[PDB]
């Protein structure tokens, strides 16, 4: 749900 | 004119390589060690930042902890709350937890936060020579990315625009005597210093954009  | 080599590990700017562990905060790190570098150039001292104050209290402003995030975001909560404690003070346990920021830690502040144009390879140079590290996301969805060493960093299969980890760019540079070829990105990870070379990675400059590097890169103004 985005950068990880 | 800019330098043909920058390292802002050489200059006292980065705090050794931390390890983000099984969660999704790599937004997190990379937010922490842009401030880390901004908060140095300001006051001359380096202090580590907490990820886990990130990670647990920034939903509002639209990061999702160890499910991921996004480094504007981290910016913009530090400016909205006024503050983001040390390391120190709010450890990082890589898991979702309460918010406990505590304004009487604080070692960090910024006003918002400044971006590099979209895709602008030299635009992102600019920025890492003149202000310091540079958080910026890029395409690490691979085993070669999984299992790098060492060397330049290129993988065909790489996304410009489709981006999945936050990383930080702490210079760049060449191998060789001629400054205009093999060009590399000196980038700081967070899966700690056993990964990669001593935790960073180079990854191939002006070859296009690589992996997205210069695609949504920017630093918090403090
Ligand atoms: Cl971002």
């Amino acid at each position: 749900t985005a950068h990880e | 004119d800019l330098p043909k080599s920058v390292d802002w590990r050489k200059k006292g700017y980065v705090t050794p390589v931390k390890n983000q562990k099984q969660c999704g905060s790599a937004w997190a790190f990379s937010a922490t060690g842009a401030l880390e570098g901004q908060m140095f150039r300001k006051t001359g001292k380096l202090v580590s930042l907490s990820e886990q104050n990130l990670v647990d209290c920034s939903r509002p402003q639209g990061n999702q902890g160890c499910n991921g995030g996004f480094m504007a975001r981290a910016f913009q909560y530090v400016k909205e709350n006024g503050g983001l404690d040390s390391e120190e003070s709010y450890p990082y346990v890589a898991v979702d937890e309460i918010c406990k920021y505590r304004p009487e830690n604080s070692v960090a502040q910024d006003t918002g936060f400044t971006v590099v144009a979209p895709g602008k390879e030299k635009a992102l140079m600019k920025a890492v020579a003149t202000v310091g590290p540079i958080s910026v996301a890029m395409d690490a969805g691979h085993s070669s990315f999984q299992f790098y060493k060492s060397g330049i960093y290129f993988e065909p299969d790489c996304s410009s625009k489709n981006l999945d980890h936050g990383v930080l760019v702490v210079g760049y540079g060449f191998e060789g005597a001629n400054s205009q070829n093999s060009k590399y990105w000196l980038v700081k990870n967070s899966w700690g210093p056993e990964w990669g070379s001593n935790g960073y990675v180079k990854i191939a400059k002006d070859k296009n954009n690589h992996c997205g590097i210069a695609t949504a890169a920017s630093y918090p103004n403090v």
